[PDB]
């Protein structure tokens, strides 16, 4: 009676369903938990925020044109404006989170395209500029809502003024390993024959046991597409990539007054 | 106190040795462990997930996104769709792939591929697509009725949108080689139109095909070596 | 990695061509120069220095002449163009 | 051992194996008795030395020390007479292109010192027999100013005297991580830039390389000088052993060009472009 | 023990012992009991040295290697900054003809380094003392260009790492054959040459050196340029254990020229002439 | 002696007619004529001396004793399993101990035929036709 | 740690020596043995 | 006597080692203690 392809998730009080859904990839192996007593690193008394932050937020919809050619965000930090996610986590220094990323772009039967949904574990990128290592700002790193897209050229601004952020460069995939090779994190792929909605499950993976999420970004969502999009009558048409993200299982501790970070 | 005699191979530092060692810093109470996620307990837990071959890496498409899908069409040609040798450590097109990575740390491997297709047409476009694995000594195939009989595959198009194509371990060597060598040669693969692939009016007719490499559960390396892509 | 001496050459139509193809090796597994025209072989002493004798040259050819170092298949070429009147 | 090979035979039925869905996540699962006919292989082949502890199980290098030993008599003169290193994995390219196949890893680390030497000057008289300082510098602990100072007697630091001539001095160093595992890599910054400040920590480094302090290495020539100048070259080793890694990732594919993920422009181009799609 | 003799004495019958047929194939049988008369002799005496870990249980040389250590100018001097050997037993006569008694052996190899130096000029200076890496490059790794290049830093490959003056370091290669065995003799090409190929593969090379990549021993000095020229010789040894053997062949009766089976024609006639057939 | 392990595929593999001995070795200047085995008797091809050839499986045609020579040969080979086409696993070899002399006749021929069956084949690898070089 | 002392004959290769080494390839999953045919086990069987 | 072989790390001095020495005043008949007050068994008895 029931399919692999018809899948409601609610968290909260928020409800994705879909009917032409792939398989979920839980990443890893295991589902998201709190921290348990026997790995516990701060002493304070933690807050979980067990339904107003548990719950799914819907970014903005970027267009997959023919011409484009990847999008990137950090995953705890697009959501630092987010409902009460958002002032769950400027409030607090320390802060763990498990994930549930869920990927939306749908066409017609007529389309074709490939999308690599990608999450990757400290998605460490490259700065575009050749004056000096290790060097982005703070702003250009984390822009929060609206993330970065790739590109197809490597292009180092000679100023040390315009190259402090991230080289996104999409076959070296920002860190200067092979697209090709990404298959090794947890992926899935929108095909638009086949599926029309990527669902990834992601625990809290860091090596402290909870962490600032201010500073630290755990999690790199990665879209890649493989295969460009192509519709025969309208060659230049604009179908959207809507990317819809819960908060799962947070814990935070050490409250104090609000952070609020710089935006220049 | 003891009499002793000293051996040859005395006082040498061997690079691959396993000794014991005077810890530098005495009773340091290491950090305690947490449940990190995903943990590799093995190097061949990474050659049994799939990566893009950049099968489509001729002159001007190599070196950027356009690497991977491999073109196709509605003409239904008796051309090869792409051919590519089996070497899965030495070839121009699989050394940068994740199982080509790790064979170019070692050097003797053994065990049978995996190529799984996605096609990535639209919906309406059908199609049969022929997928060959031709064992090596003899000529390389170019038509259809060389590479038929080999081992083959003939996938069709529909929902289920990912053929498998094996590759399996036929090889006089228990162990063949991560270089281009003659005696540890693997075989030739090949991909022809089975019928053709067909599309309706208002549906693209040329489409793309993406490429993937793995590694079967029998596969195994050994002898570690250095890797030639970086200096 | 491999070399061919004679990689300017001018000749006739018909004449014979000396071809000098070796390798920068000491163990050529394989090495052997393409070409769809006739040759026996030169007689030439050491496992490493080779002359093919190529004849009956009508037409211009690029004959390329690989080699089977450790190090991957290498690549060599010459050319050589015709006369006529 | 890795798996056998089953006997089957040919078959006609509905159960398709060779028929997977990527879309989904899952890798391909067809192993080859599903497509073909095979016979039985007892397979005694195992993959022991592919393990994480065999992978890591080589003294690797990971930078080249200089230390001299003359009369000094300048200022530069004086900062040849000992060499204090900044303890990294990344001041080579082979050791972290194998480490950074991992995100999170969690090993003791094993180091031994293979130590050279020469005569500078060809007829400034000879020298006596040496023994060398290595001394282990925690964060913290004041580095060296001058070769002789109050820095290299060493109350607390760890150091080893290395007579020159013996056996290359061997220790092992803990799990010294702040953390429960090194990152190798670290995607965020040591410090939060807040809104209005008059800091302008507008040059604050991006990554991994604002969390790591391990330690300094510190290295003179435990002799005065000599009437020969005697200029020594030391090689720093690391193997790791009790390894576990966590979280794997794809190699480092184009070269490097500082400590940080970066990539130069001019080898931006790791692939060799083939003749066509149907080379062999 | 070998064989006793048993105490028999004359006989007159029609067993006899005597007459075999060597058409059959096999050899003769007639033990000396057989033919004479015999005394009881109890035979203490037994085959232990004879046997294959004891015929092989000697360390044989294979080959010598040269590297000298100088200030390099020219490019001829910077190739002899290091040596790179490609490994084989055939370099030498001895140990090779100890192993062309069989047609397939299976050992695990031990190899020792007995490695000797010697000033070059006279009134050059001197030298410290010399630490020697020989490192074990599998087919694939990259082979150095120079002396002192990525390659030599070693974080994979095995390198051993002797101070001049030690005992001479040792190691234990295991069988690392690809085939159940190494085929002493391989009586076969590495290659099909096709019906009308262009690819014109008229010299490929006869027999067994188109399968043996056993790897490549590349030795340096790991100092840097010392006022004095050093010349090192190194010669590399294999003894061979745990060693088992298959299908015995004739030994090499003539001189060899070459890596294969081949002879040189001044040396075709190993025997020396008798004065005639009657000469004691 | 231009080069060493160097025949050629034709040269080294004749199939049905085999090849003969040669009680002469006159190694070829050229690196053309060269490129085949040269089978000098005494020393067997290889180089060892032919009255040490008696370890090998070998029986002896004696011409008033027997007129029949027959041998059971199993697949002797490192490998499990090899390619025929590339490896050439036994080397059938004749060699006249003591030469044939007929009484009236001095110059008789008596003809050897060989005649050979495979047994317990087993192959791998199906694919299109293998045809090797003639020339 | 424990008080030894060299005897003579130390520090020398002997080519007829029986030691133990350490191995350079460790952890090498050697390629499984198959009956071959004719497997000599003594010199003195070539000599009969 | 015994086959040994030296490892690296042979003739080092090590400053935080943990090695037995030989004593140089053997048989010393040390002064027999007597309970002082205050006796620190830790370092962090300190920080509290």
């Amino acid at each position: 009676g029931y399919s692999d392809r018809v899948r409601q998730i609610t968290l909260g009080n928020s409800t994705i369903t879909t009917q032409e859904a792939a398989n979920a990839v839980v990443a890893y192996g295991e589902w998201p938990s709190y921290l348990d007593d026997k790995e516990a690193n701060p002493i304070d008394a933690p807050t979980e925020p067990d339904v107003s932050s548990n719950r799914f937020y819907t970014l903005d919809s970027v267009q997959w044109k023919s011409t484009s050619r990847g999008w990137w965000w950090k995953l705890p930090d697009a959501l630092k404006d987010m409902g009460m996610f958002g002032q769950n986590m400027y409030y607090h220094y320390l802060g763990r989170s498990g994930y549930t990323v869920h990927v939306q772009c749908n066409a017609s039967k007529f389309h074709q395209g490939a999308l690599g949904v990608f999450a990757i574990p400290e998605y460490v990128m490259a700065c575009n500029t050749e004056a000096k290592t290790s060097y982005v700002s703070y702003v250009n790193a984390n822009p929060g809502e609206k993330g970065g897209v790739f590109d197809n050229a490597y292009n180092p601004s000679a100023e040390a003024s315009e190259g402090r952020k991230f080289a996104a460069l999409d076959y070296l995939l920002g860190c200067g390993v092979l697209a090709g090779n990404a298959f090794v994190y947890p992926h899935q792929i929108i095909n638009l024959r086949t599926n029309n909605s990527a669902t990834l499950v992601l625990p809290y993976v860091n090596s402290l046991a909870i962490d600032c999420m201010a500073k630290h970004n755990n999690w790199g969502l990665v879209i890649l597409p493989l295969c460009k999009l192509d519709y025969a009558p309208n060659s230049s048409t604009e179908i959207p990539i809507t990317v819809t993200i819960a908060p799962m299982f947070t814990e935070f501790n050490g409250l104090r007054n609000i952070t609020v970070p710089a935006t220049q | 106190g003891l009499p002793t005699m000293l051996t040859p191979g005395s006082s040498q530092f061997l690079t691959s040795d396993d000794f014991q060692s005077p810890c530098a810093l005495p009773n340091f109470d290491v950090t305690p462990p947490i449940h990190i996620p995903g943990e590799v307990f093995n190097m061949m837990e990474l050659a049994e997930i799939d990566s893009m071959i950049p099968m489509n890496s001729v002159t001007g498409k190599a070196n950027t996104m356009e690497m991977y899908p491999i073109p196709l069409d509605d003409k239904g040609s008796a051309t090869p769709i792409f051919s590519i040798s089996l070497s899965p450590a030495s070839d121009k097109r699989l050394q940068y792939t994740m199982l080509g990575e790790i064979l170019n740390y070692y050097t003797h491997w053994t065990g049978s591929l995996r190529f799984t297709f996605l096609f990535c047409g639209s919906m309406m476009a059908t199609g049969k697509i022929l997928l060959s694995y031709s064992p090596p000594g003899a000529k390389p195939p170019t038509t259809r009725k060389d590479a038929m009989l080999g081992t083959h595959i003939i996938w069709d198009l529909g929902l289920q949108s990912s053929c498998t194509m094996l590759a399996p371990w036929i090889s006089n060597t228990v162990y063949r080689r991560c270089i281009k060598d003659d005696f540890t040669e693997g075989g030739y693969i090949t991909c022809f139109y089975q019928t053709r692939i067909v599309v309706p009016s208002g549906t693209p007719t040329s489409m793309f095909m993406l490429a993937f490499v793995s590694a079967c559960p029998d596969f195994s390396v050994r002898l570690l070596r250095d890797t030639n892509h970086i200096s | 990695q491999t070399s061919v001496s004679p990689s300017k050459v001018i000749l006739p139509r018909g004449g014979s061509v000396l071809v000098t193809c070796s390798t920068s090796c000491d163990q050529p597994k394989l090495l052997g120069i393409e070409t769809p025209l006739p040759k026996k072989e030169l007689l030439l002493p050491g496992n490493n220095r080779k002359v093919y004798e190529l004849s009956n040259v009508q037409e211009d050819s690029q004959p390329m002449c690989y080699s089977n170092c450790p190090d991957g298949q290498s690549t060599a070429k010459t050319f050589l163009t015709v006369y006529w009147t | 051992t890795a798996q056998s090979t089953p006997l089957t035979s040919g078959v006609n039925s509905q159960e398709v194996p060779a028929l997977t869905a990527v879309e989904t996540g899952a890798s391909g699962q067809a192993v080859p008795s599903d497509v073909i006919e095979t016979r039985h292989v007892v397979n005694y082949k195992t993959r022991s030395e592919s393990t994480l502890e065999s992978f890591f199980g080589r003294s690797a290098c990971v930078t080249i020390l200089e230390v001299e030993n003359f009369n000094a008599t300048t200022d530069a003169d004086r900062k040849k007479q000992f060499t204090t290193w900044a303890i990294t994995y990344t001041d080579t390219v082979q050791l972290r292109r194998k480490l950074e196949f991992f995100t999170y890893s969690r090993f003791d680390l094993e180091m031994t010192f293979v130590i050279t030497e020469r005569y500078y000057a060809s007829n400034t008289g000879h020298a006596r027999n040496q023994v060398y300082q290595l001394m282990y510098i925690p964060p913290g602990a004041p580095r060296p100013t001058a070769w002789d100072d109050y820095t290299w007697q060493s109350s607390s630091n760890p150091s080893v005297f290395y007579t020159y001539g013996s056996a290359p001095p061997r220790m092992s160093i803990p799990y010294v991580g702040i953390a429960n595992a090194y990152s190798h890599f670290y995607d965020g910054f040591a410090r939060v830039p807040l809104k209005d400040e008059t800091v302008d920590s507008g040059d604050t480094y991006y990554g991994l390389v604002t969390i790591n302090d391990f330690g300094t290495l510190a290295v003179r020539v435990v002799n005065e000088y000599n009437p020969a100048r005697i200029t020594s070259k030391i090689r720093v080793y690391m193997k790791p052993k009790h390894v576990r890694c966590w979280c794997p990732r794809p190699p480092r594919a184009v070269p490097y060009r500082g400590e940080g993920v970066d990539f130069k422009q001019d080898s931006i181009t790791p692939l060799t472009a083939v003749e066509n799609i149907n080379t062999f």
